[PDB]
């Protein structure tokens, strides 16, 4: 068996979400649904194509046609962006077959400005040779952030930078940035600073010289 | 409540074997079927294997058959999944999932999962295990607001990524946002964990960052000070 | 009244392997040893110790019901005082066994080619098993002289072999769902009686 | 000149089974033992009695080329004087052998996600095979004392089992194509020489 | 030229086994793949298995896997097919078909048969073999034209149908209408033959009807007289 | 794979016939055809959709395009009535897929009256109890012939009869008939006979009245 889910799906707060799963003839075996928020364990939301467990609100319905099962979500809030999977037993080959990913994204959320924070190299790490620098931007919903280290009064890009991609946290993105270019020789003192760029705006926090 | 603790997982070289375990509690581990389901970073989910209340395998997926072997002991509540001949594609976050509908002998076969576990990262690579380099971040004395402080740790240079950093156990439960790791161009990772900590300099003085790395057993007890 | 669960260990969808045979403490119920006589007419009912005619009369304290799937020619090994490879490394019965071994052909629902590795038996082991002992370990067996690491190879044998139960093999290589009904009489009020 | 037919014996669509290995006489040609190292990164070239660089200097009269597909954990058994379930009932090399056993992994050529009864091996046989002997017979193996009467039942098994070849298996279960290049030299004009 | 003679075939009880052979003669039995293909009576063709020039199976059908096994002997020029666990739906004329190409090393698998045989009727039922009963159909004296009188045999009461009628020694290829048999509601059959038989003045055929029945081995050489 | 052919395609012996074999995506894999006269072994006709073996006339041709392979026999005659099968390799399942062949029948052949030949019970069977009176019918083109039995000058059909269906012989049908239900003392009286009634006129032929 081989299920087929849409790669993604979008909906605005107020409308309904529709996640489909197809197959050869998905009309006899049940279609069980799961919800996996980023950083948690998948929780069952719909089983037997109609029922829901104890705890799931009265907003997760479903139907099973001849060759297409649907998961109809009711009024969707911000705390509903997750990955949904459909399950099929497939008694022909005796193998529980899952589906692909379906990242439901709420469109219309307010743009939250990031919160940047810089931490200078510690005194315990500078003992032999560490000279590490870290830039952290915590709360911003839209991704596509560019942490450009406007340090040493120059566009430092040849220096070793991590720039981890965006992630998720309580329905809001978060990332990080490191800079270890300084070989304990950052005594140049040309205003080391982290410079993020969200969508045109920018917030920066200076780095302590010593 | 039901707690499906999953253990026995770490780094293994390509062409080796480990053994996972799923200790159950809170329910009767004699009438519910428990399966194994993996999940790589992203890349959706995948069903590894499963077993019924009687120790009978419900089957294997057509990617790990003939290499894995699921077992079950009803005396001591625990599941097992031997993984012989691990390759590079078996790098996922394996789950231990339960199943409702205890399935009286007269019934149709249908398995759905209602109580999942937490996971056990199993990485299959040829690299070696490194140890963290916990460094305390400096909570500079600013005057932006009443609680304008930020302190934490700077764990760095660790190849496997099961790290679970935690502050003083049962004491600090405020905003302890742990930023994810980054696979820099050296094979290693780096992680930070900064706490809000409203202004309490020379106050609570419980700035203890406990860093645990299972593939190295380096339980660090670094202390942070202004 | 309260019938013993003799239907869960006989009409189960999938049975256990020989190295992981499942037990079930059948207690606090009324066992009717008659629904296992006419169902599945191909029924070998070798009873050791107790007689099938005086079975619906005696009271036991905790009747244990094992369950595993073995081949056919290896049914003769599920017996008191028997040797081989499935009677010394997988399942061992005591010399004072008091029960009834029950087997029946299952070439219809257990010969799935999609399954196959769904039934395994232990071929290599250091020493023989004790009466009623389960060994679900999967450590590599050292069969030569040099110590072996956690990898297979020469004198490095994986202790579990597969039962490629295909629906074309002869009746000697077909799956048989063996269920052993052990009857103990420990010092305790006997509750599992027969139909009164 | 006339290059020896080592192209269809090595690079063939489907190889032979272990119980029905194919011989092929190779003669009246000039053998080039250098084109073989296009076949597979994983290519063992274990030789016996002849140096791997001495074949291009000697002349033989009839170089034979066997062919069969065995699993990984079973190449070692293709060697002078070595036991095993394959080197005793399917193909046994003489103790004083003059050739070069060649093997390479073929998990991509013949391994379908299903199991095909394409490659078989003899599991049961009366006695061991003599050196260079092929038994394509498929009589019912009498494993006990009662006669079988040509029906595969109790104590009467079919003497050929089928390998399971799937790409998801480990290196010790993926199919390996093996070819044994024998070299004999009788009192006759030697035709198979080296490239001069 | 090519003579793919097929031997082995007859009445066998459901669940037993028989071995079929196919002796090749005319070509080189070392460069041509030879297959087995069955044909149920008036119910189309069906492919069983096949073997390349090197003794290796080219696959089996969807109903003969595990029960049939094909083997090749390049020294004796004979292809063998073992049929185990026969059922009622395996009654057909098994052919022995060759391959046109020479099976070069690097090509694409494409098998098309160029030389066929005659086949052996492998009947699988629970009945038993019965012996024929040859009777001399009288060439009555009704004489209008030259060869208006015809004489033949009346082979009857035979369950298997590999029946072959001869007249002198396997000769007299003139008009000999071997009418098809008929299941006379009892499982048996009945054959009949008719010749031209011109004016009888001792200068006519030897009056011989050789009836060869293999599954019920019996050689009848009974004569016919007016 | 699975090939599907028309169960029957008839054409007058003046034009060409159209035998098709369609599957799922049979446009690239080679399509070979076979011809099997009734009774004989299957002979080879145009293979690879573009070439024929040595001996087959130029009348046989083939063409494969997308999902249809056409074996167009030109100038069809009476001697070309046979069962035509199409072959494919199907490298996906390692098989050789045939198909339900087509019975090409040249429609519009000349009529042929059947010739009946009666054979009374032989000399060396009256001493035993055989009772095997045989009624044979010679070649004829149009089948569906009913054997009318005239036993003792009266319609006797309740006895054990055979009435074998018409078969093929050099494009001329022939059959047989057996009915001697008599007590094996068949010599009662009144000339036990056999009648063959084709479509239209009926042919009669009896034996000695003893
Ligand atoms: C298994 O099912 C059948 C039909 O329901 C029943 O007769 C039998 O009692 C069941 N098995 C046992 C031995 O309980
Ligand atoms: C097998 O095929 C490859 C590619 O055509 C070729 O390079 C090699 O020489 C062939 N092997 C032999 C032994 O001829």
């Amino acid at each position: 068996y081989e299920l087929t889910q849409p790669p993604s799906v979008s909906v605005a707060p107020g409308q309904t979400a529709r996640i489909t799963c197809g197959g050869n003839n998905i009309g006899s075996k049940s279609v069980h649904w799961y919800q996996q928020k980023p950083g948690q364990a998948p929780v069952l939301v719909v089983y037997d194509d109609s029922d829901r467990p104890s705890g799931i609100p009265e907003r997760f319905s479903g139907s099973n046609s001849g060759n297409t099962a649907t998961l109809t979500i009711s009024r969707v809030e911000a705390g509903d962006e997750a990955d949904y999977y459909c399950q099929v037993w497939d008694s022909r080959s005796d193998r529980v077959v899952f589906g692909g990913g379906t990242k439901l994204t709420a469109l219309g959320q307010p743009k939250a400005a990031p919160s940047v924070t810089l931490f200078p190299p510690s005194s315990e790490e500078l003992q032999a040779n560490k000279a590490t620098l870290v830039c952290l931007i915590s709360d911003f919903y839209p991704g596509a952030v560019t942490v450009a280290w406007k340090a040493d009064s120059s566009p430092v890009k040849a220096g070793v930078e991590t720039t981890t991609p965006s992630k998720q946290s309580n329905n809001k993105y978060a990332a990080s940035s490191y800079l270890s270019l300084t070989p304990e020789q950052w005594k140049s003192h040309r205003s080391y600073s982290c410079q993020v760029t969200h969508e045109g705006s920018t917030v920066e926090k200076t780095v302590a010289p010593t | 409540e039901v707690q499906l603790v999953e253990s026995g997982g770490g780094l293994v070289q390509p062409g080796r074997s480990l053994r996972l375990s799923c200790a159950a509690s809170g329910f009767t581990f004699d009438d519910y079927a428990i399966h194994w389901v993996r999940q790589a970073p992203g890349k959706g989910l995948e069903w590894v294997s499963g077993i019924t209340w009687n120790s009978g395998t419900i089957g294997y997926a057509d990617s790990v058959k003939g290499r894995f072997t699921i077992s079950r002991d009803n005396a001591k509540n625990s599941l097992y999944l031997q993984m012989n001949s691990l390759r590079a594609e078996d790098t996922a976050l394996y789950y231990c999932a339960k199943h409702h509908q205890i399935a009286v002998a007269g019934d149709a076969e249908d398995y759905y999962f209602d109580y999942w576990g937490q996971g056990t990262l199993v990485t299959v690579s040829s690299a070696s295990t490194k140890g963290p380099s916990v460094f305390p971040l400096a909570p500079s004395s600013k005057s932006t607001s009443g609680g304008t402080a930020a302190l934490g740790c700077l764990v760095k240079d660790y190849f496997p990524e099961p790290v679970t950093v935690s502050w003083n156990s049962g004491a600090l439960t405020s905003g302890v946002h742990t930023f994810p790791a980054v696979l820099q161009s050296s094979g290693l990772y780096s992680l930070s964990s900064v706490v809000t900590v409203p202004s309490s300099s020379l106050g609570t003085q419980t700035y203890i960052c406990n860093v645990n790395h299972k593939p190295s057993n380096t339980k660090v007890d670094k202390k942070v000070e202004p | 009244t309260n019938l013993c669960p003799f239907d869960e260990v006989f009409n189960a969808t999938r049975f256990a392997s020989v190295y992981a045979w499942n037990r079930k403490r059948i207690s606090n119920c009324v066992a009717d040893y008659s629904v296992l006589y006419n169902l599945a007419p191909f029924f070998t009912f070798k009873c050791y110790g107790v007689s099938p005619t005086k079975l619906n009369d005696l009271c036991f304290t905790n009747v244990y019901a094992d369950s595993f799937v073995i081949r056919g020619d290896e049914v003769r090994q599920i017996a008191p005082g028997q040797t081989g490879n499935i009677a010394d490394y997988n399942y061992k019965l005591p010399d004072d066994f008091t029960g009834c071994v029950i087997a029946w052909n299952s070439n219809k629902l257990d010969s799935k080619v999609s399954g196959n590795y769904n039934y395994l038996y232990r071929l290599f082991r250091k020493s023989n098993l004790k009466p009623f002992e389960r060994d679900i370990s999967t450590e590599i067996y050292q069969a030569g002289n040099k110590p072996c690491n956690g990898v297979a190879g020469f004198n490095c044998y994986f202790p579990l072999r597969s039962y490629s139960f295909r629906p074309t093999y002869g009746v000697g290589h077909q799956p048989y769902r063996v269920v052993v009904l052990s009857f103990e009489l420990l010092h305790a009020p006997a509750t599992v009686c027969g139909p009164k």
